[PDB]
């Protein structure tokens, strides 16, 4: 059905770009958390080693 | 799995069939009328099905066999015995009286083995069990003995308490058994029951299409109370002479001002059928409310229990 | 409603709108397009019934979508006629915002279901009508039993009555808010009408006909002057005629045409039908449990110069009326009948004598409907009541004007000027003569110019 | 020494005055009508005397002052407050609602120490006694303790059963106190009370001489239930359009087949006053008699008892 | 009621007195003064219906706006017809001393509201009459729905009856204390009289 298809020729450059952007934002949140966790683990191994 | 119908609802319907059949209506037309006058669907629905078998030519006993969960083997056999002997009318009257006694007996245990049997064992020994169990809390109570006496003497001294328990039993049995000169002044006249039955019977034969005078001639043969039968013969004699139905009734105390005034409307309206149906339902509900059969139980219930407990303590 | 894809509806500008009698009702803008029709036949697998609609109305319905209605129904504040239509409508719009959040102005159907002859004979029978020029023609409107029954209750209720199997026939009147009226016959179920429920509507449409209706050839100007006169000196008159010959219209015409600004007039009707452009006037309507006689009886009591009784149908009121005539009021009314034994019979059968009616009744007009194939003609077929006779046949009647249908002409039939003399004197009689020969279509303006 | 009148009888008469006065009848004509429609003499007799003072020009409050044993100081002052402020109509409506609440509250303490009091003690503790009785049948039951615990701990553990007993009590108290999505399906519709009031009001205005349509226009402004008000506006609209009164009623479920058939006779006989008066008194008596108020008792009666027994069992 | 400033009403001796059928009823002493009329038209923005009134009656209404009456009403000992008019009147005078401490003798209106043909047909319709010599003539007396209803109950009550929607028509007789009678027909609401409540009096 075509009215939706020309709503698809007018707009979803914007909507596809937006979706890509929200995804990349999520993935950057994830990798920043995945660099914060090795920090904590690392301070932990510090505290063990010094106790040795 | 299917259940029967209520004791009330068997009652109403067996009464109203006995009444119509003893009127000389055809059995199928009797069946149609009580179905068409019914308030619950399950009754109107069955009675159309019982009638459907009777119009195929089956006996009433064999037609009721389609509802063995409602009309038990003893009921059908009573019907079938009436049909085999040419006494269907008098066995339906018997069954209507039976159903009436059954419903009244039900309300009246329960109020305040079936349910009546289980509740009646259970009430008859509740207290005397309480009693034996307070008197079994250890030794050296009020009135006991020490256990070292010889058994026969111990048991004879307690005879007091064995006696207070039996009296407790006799009482709760009495409440369950009872509870389900101007010579003319001493005769039992019409009661609430007898007016409710009359009104239902007439409401029934009028709703079916019988005239007033045909319904009264049937009713005057099927009225149980003799003084009411004498009343109704006088009402029918007055009406057959051309007096107005409300005016034959107004001579007799058993019909209130409201009953007569309501009937007097029904005469001018061609709606007597229904005036009588609403009167009868009002009466049937007033009857089943009529409550002292349950308060006096409880008076003797705890009053006897307490008399036992007091008895030994002293 | 259901179609194939919404896109297909929009592209082809067609919309299914119901399913009845195994067929799919399809509203279609281009019913000549066999490609689109055959596409719909193949895709639905259903037999079609085609209904032509304006393209934009179909498009609007496609985008808008008996459901939105199924909910707006449960809105008591809508059906209520006590509420002015101007506001009621607003609620329906705002309530419709529920679905899509706009105001739709002018939902045609949502309004069509909340806010000269129509013959509706039975179930699944196409309605027939009488067109102002075309006469009897068939119509594209049919209702099956359910729709018939629904119309039937609708019309019944709006006319103020309750048709049912207990009261299966109903002869009422609809009051269109435009003050306009219509006679409605109606039957529910099939007990009287084997062919099903049915209704007929003989449309009035009013705002009341004037003396400008010597346009319509009904009454000649000469006779209308004679009546103008007559009504000024308080000659009482009854308009008789078979059903729908014009009785009420003619009556309302005669009162409306006169200047009644200087006289207290005074009307009793079972429902409103009478419009008068006059100030000294008391309008009285039968209410629950009142007889016509209650209102007339108590009304004659004040001082009416003129009394108008919509139509005499309980003759206990008739009696009050002719009593009013004998005190010397100017009374006027309508009666269902076709000639002189018709009325007199009709009048005498609740106990007024012809001495009282005929002796105190002055003039009796007789109205007709003449048809010549498709002309619809309402004419005054004819009557001066002179009085009673001692030892008699009674009702002494002098026929002033007859109507010849063969030439559509009003003839004078033995009336003389010496007849209508009945005047208190010379100057009064002279005034009558002047009005006879000496004496703008709207009622307001016409009254306005008879006033002068 | 003189007594007042019954709660029932004040009720009927205050309702029917409030109704007539709010109809715009003259106060003396209101007074005449209720006297002339009364069934007890003492009421018809007083109300002629109250009316006799009102025709001498006294206020209703000052006319009722001749019967201070019937209309107390608080009643007159409410009337007189209405008369002084130009609100006699709305204070009589208030007084009618007051009198109705008073009669209903009277029937409903008294109904069943009388018999109601003795039966209500007796029902409220029957079960909780049975309960303490089965739990006193010795030691080491379901949920108990051994007797050698310290008393406070023993009593606190049983707190379960002390609680199941109190809940049993609260329930039977609730049944004795009370008892004496399709959005439109959820609205309170017309009851028996509201039909009885309607019928009395109409019987009243017709017997007085008002037409049907004048009585309906007054009644449609003085009906308390909103759905009935909507029903009555539709009945009046139908009748004013020329539909027959029994046919406007027959569209609405609240009027039985007979109410309609009886009204339908009244239309053809010119006796709608008599018809409505007898309908109303039939309804007023059906109301004051009033079956689900007794079945739901028993549901909570044994259902709570059984909940206790199961409670400790587990 | 509403005007522009109270001062403007008093200066121009005009007073609005209702709003009906989108028009503002304006009682005006000098209806020939186009300056004042056009000032009222511009200041209110409303279309006017002009009613001529005596200057002092307009001024009186402006200043009242029927208070002294709003209190003397709550005096049951006044309406009571059982009391001779000679004494009743006295109470109204003495009671009126409350405001300013005189006796006013003969308050025309205070009396006019406590103590051959009149046709009163509907709401906002000028009354018509039958004059002994002039016959049917129009009159300068009109009542809107509220005033109509009030008259209607007044006349009904003095004639001894109780008109209401339940009993909308009424055919009674007024007994003037001067033993003189009059026939009164009367209708409340619009149920029988669509044109509103109405009354007629054949003196």
């Amino acid at each position: 059905m075509d009215k939706y298809l020309d709503q698809f020729v007018k707009a979803p450059p914007a909507i596809k770009f937006g979706g890509l952007a929200f995804v990349v934002g999520a993935l950057t949140a994830a990798n920043f958390f995945m660099v914060i966790q090795p920090t904590e683990e690392e301070i932990g191994w510090a505290v063990a080693e010094r106790r040795k | 799995g299917f259940g029967g119908v209520e004791g009330k609802d068997i009652l109403v319907f067996t009464r109203q069939f006995a009444t119509m059949i003893d009127a000389g209506l055809p059995l199928v037309q009797c069946l149609d009328i009580l179905a068409s006058q019914m308030d619950n669907p399950s009754f109107k629905k069955v009675l159309f099905a019982i009638k459907s078998k009777v119009e195929q030519g089956s006996t009433f006993a064999d037609a009721l066999k389609e509802h063995p969960k409602v009309f038990d083997e003893l009921y059908v056999q009573l019907c079938a015995a009436g049909e085999v002997g040419g006494i269907l009318d008098a066995i339906l009257n018997r069954l209507a009286a039976y159903r009436e006694k059954n419903e009244k007996l039900k309300s009246k245990v329960k109020s305040a083995l079936v349910a009546i049997g289980v509740t009646a064992v259970l009430l008859l020994k509740v207290t005397p069990v309480f009693e034996k169990m307070f008197a079994d809390f250890g030794s050296e109570l009020p009135g006991p003995t020490q256990m070292i006496v010889n058994f026969s003497h111990m048991a004879q001294e307690y005879f007091f308490h064995v006696a207070g328990s039996i009296v407790a039993v006799v009482m709760s049995f009495t409440w369950s058994y009872r509870q389900p000169l101007f010579m003319p002044v001493f005769g039992p006249v019409l009661r609430k029951v007898a007016v409710a039955r009359f009104t239902r019977t007439l409401g029934t034969m009028i709703s079916s299409g019988v005239p007033i005078l045909d319904a009264l001639d049937v009713t005057a043969k099927t009225a149980g109370n003799r003084t009411v039968e004498d009343a109704i013969i006088y009402v029918r004699g007055k009406i057959a002479e051309g007096k107005n139905i409300a005016g034959p009734l107004a001579e007799t105390k058993v019909f209130p001002s409201m009953v007569v005034q309501m009937i007097g409307v029904g005469e001018a309206t061609g709606a007597m059928d229904t005036m009588l149906n609403k009167i009868a339902d009002f009466y049937d509900d007033e009857v089943d409310a009529a409550a002292m059969i349950e308060p006096v139980l409880m008076v003797f219930l705890g009053g006897v229990v307490g008399g036992f407990l007091i008895g030994m303590y002293l | 409603i259901k179609l194939v894809p919404k896109e297909v509806a929009e592209k082809h500008l067609v919309v299914p709108v119901n399913r009845a009698g195994p067929s799919l009702i399809v509203a279609m803008c281009d019913p000549s397009n066999i490609f689109a029709v055959d596409d719909l036949k193949f895709l639905t697998g259903y037999n079609i019934e085609t209904v032509v609609a304006s393209e934009v109305s179909i498009r609007e319905a496609i985008e808008r979508y008996k459901g939105p209605s199924l909910e707006d129904i449960v809105g008591d504040v809508g059906d209520d006629i006590e509420v002015t239509k101007e506001e009621t409508e607003n609620i329906d719009e705002m309530a419709k915002a529920a679905d899509d959040a706009p105001v739709v102005k002018l939902v045609n159907l949502i309004l069509m279901d909340a806010i000269s002859d129509i013959h509706v004979e039975p179930y699944e029978k196409d309605f027939r009508v009488r067109f102002r020029i075309d006469g009897v023609m068939y119509e594209v409107m049919r209702p099956p039993m359910k729709l018939r029954n629904a119309i039937t209750s609708r019309l019944k209720i709006m006319a103020s009555l309750d048709i049912s199997e207990r009261r299966l026939p109903q002869d009422g009147r609809i009051k269109i808010k435009m003050g306009g009226g219509k006679e409605m016959d109606f039957r529910v179920s099939v007990c009287p009408t084997l062919f099903g429920e049915k209704v007929v509507m003989r449309l009035l449409d009013k705002s009341n006909l004037q003396l400008d209706m010597t346009k319509l050839g009904f009454d000649a100007q000469p006779l209308a002057w004679f009546k103008e006169a007559i009504d000024r000196p308080y000659g009482m008159v009854l308009v008789t005629g078979p059903t729908g010959s014009g009785k009420t219209t003619t009556l309302y015409s005669a009162l409306s045409s006169l200047n009644g600004l200087d006289t207290n007039i005074c009307t009793a009707e079972d429902p409103v039908e009478f419009n008068f452009a006059g100030i000294n006037q008391v309008q009285m309507h039968d209410d629950i449990g009142l007889n016509f006689a209650a209102a007339l009886r108590s009304f004659l009591r004040q001082d009416p110069d003129i009394i108008m009784i919509g139509e005499i149908r309980d003759f206990e009121t008739a009696e009050i009326g002719v009593k009013a005539a004998l005190t010397g009021h100017l009374v006027l009314s309508t009666l269902h009948t076709n000639d002189a034994p018709g009325t007199v019979s009709r009048l005498l059968n609740m106990g007024i004598e012809p001495f009282l009616v005929t002796a105190s009744l002055n003039l009796i007009l007789a109205q007709r409907l003449a048809r010549r194939l498709c002309p619809a003609c309402k004419k005054p077929a004819e009557c001066r009541d002179c009085n009673d006779r001692g030892y008699r046949g009674r009702v002494a009647i002098y026929e002033v004007m007859p109507f010849w249908d063969g030439l559509k002409e009003l003839v004078i039939n033995g009336a003389s000027a010496a007849e209508l003399k009945q005047e208190a004197i010379r100057l009064g009689m002279s005034s009558l003569r002047m009005s006879g020969l000496r004496k703008a279509t709207t009622l307001e303006e016409v009254v306005g110019n008879t006033a002068p």
